[PDB]
């Protein structure tokens, strides 16, 4: 009968994209399963995208701060590219504070040392002059999928959320000569994140949610 | 005969939507029909979506 696939490997290439190994696999079954998981991957990972953010000065994303070099909104957006893992709260609040020349980046956040900062090099913005300072609030919350600011006091900016730690996922399916049996599928998943997931972690979430998904008839 | 006047700029930020024209260089038009899943979209070896 069928022979039951297992992760028989995790090579980690990157810090972001990782490549895992899922070995034996009947015929046809490989790429049923590949294209399974890549659906689930792209279409349902829990992430930590960036919510809201506050800034001291500011009363609406369009306007300038005296001394930081980008607008209001291209911190907004590049904050909206931050990465991050937070662990035991579903909701936290990042505070960033900095001041003098220099570009203030993702390191300049307080540690909070339940919330990972995956890019400690990630630049948010620059500041031009000594005298100036941003003191700001970060709200970093998880969630699934794309949840627009639109659809859900007058200093708040709401950032569009991207809850979705996977950027690329490719499933190669090839033979694996094991077992004293030939023609049999070897799936090798190549998964770029961002790294704020295990990508062992993320195939046992893709597994999960397939097999929960299946169990409304089974 | 106007006593005074009060102008509020609005600022708005239109997305994306289905009905917004798209053209590239070339005379070539199109309204959007749908915006795709990810998932959904055509990928070459690399699953790189297009």
């Amino acid at each position: 009968e069928f022979l039951k696939p297992r992760l028989v490997d995790i090579e980690q290439v990157s810090s972001t994209h990782a490549k895992v190994t899922l070995e034996p696999l009947e015929r046809g079954f490989g790429h049923t399963l590949g294209n399974a998981l890549r659906r689930i991957l792209l279409s349902s990972m829990p992430g930590c995208a960036v919510t809201e953010v506050e800034i001291d000065g500011v009363l609406h994303e369009y306007s300038t701060k005296e001394g930081v070099q980008e607008d209001i909104l291209e911190i907004l957006l590049n904050l909206k590219g931050l990465a991050v893992r937070v662990q035991g709260k579903d909701e936290v609040i990042l505070t960033l504070n900095k001041s003098g020349i220099g570009p203030v980046t993702a390191a300049d956040i307080t540690h909070d040392g339940d919330v990972e900062i995956v890019k400690p090099q990630h630049v948010i913005c620059h500041l031009t002059d000594e005298n100036a300072s941003i003191s700001m609030r970060i709200k970093v919350q998880r969630g699934r999928g794309y949840v627009p600011a639109s659809t859900r006091p007058i200093g708040r900016l709401l950032v569009d959320a991207c809850y979705s730690p996977v950027e690329r996922i490719a499933y190669n399916v090839e033979a694996a000569r094991v077992e004293q049996r030939t023609d049999l599928d070897k799936l090798v998943i190549e998964m770029e994140t961002n790294g704020t997931i295990d990508p062992e972690e993320a195939i046992r979430r893709a597994a999960t949610i397939l097999a929960e998904q299946l169990e409304a008839f089974v | 005969g106007v006593l005074k006047i009060v102008k509020v700029y609005l600022a708005v930020k239109r997305r994306i939507q289905p009905g917004d024209k798209m053209a590239g260089r070339h005379g070539n038009k199109g309204v959007i029909s749908k915006i795709n899943p990810i998932e959904d979209m055509p990928y070459d070896e690399n699953g790189t979506p297009v």
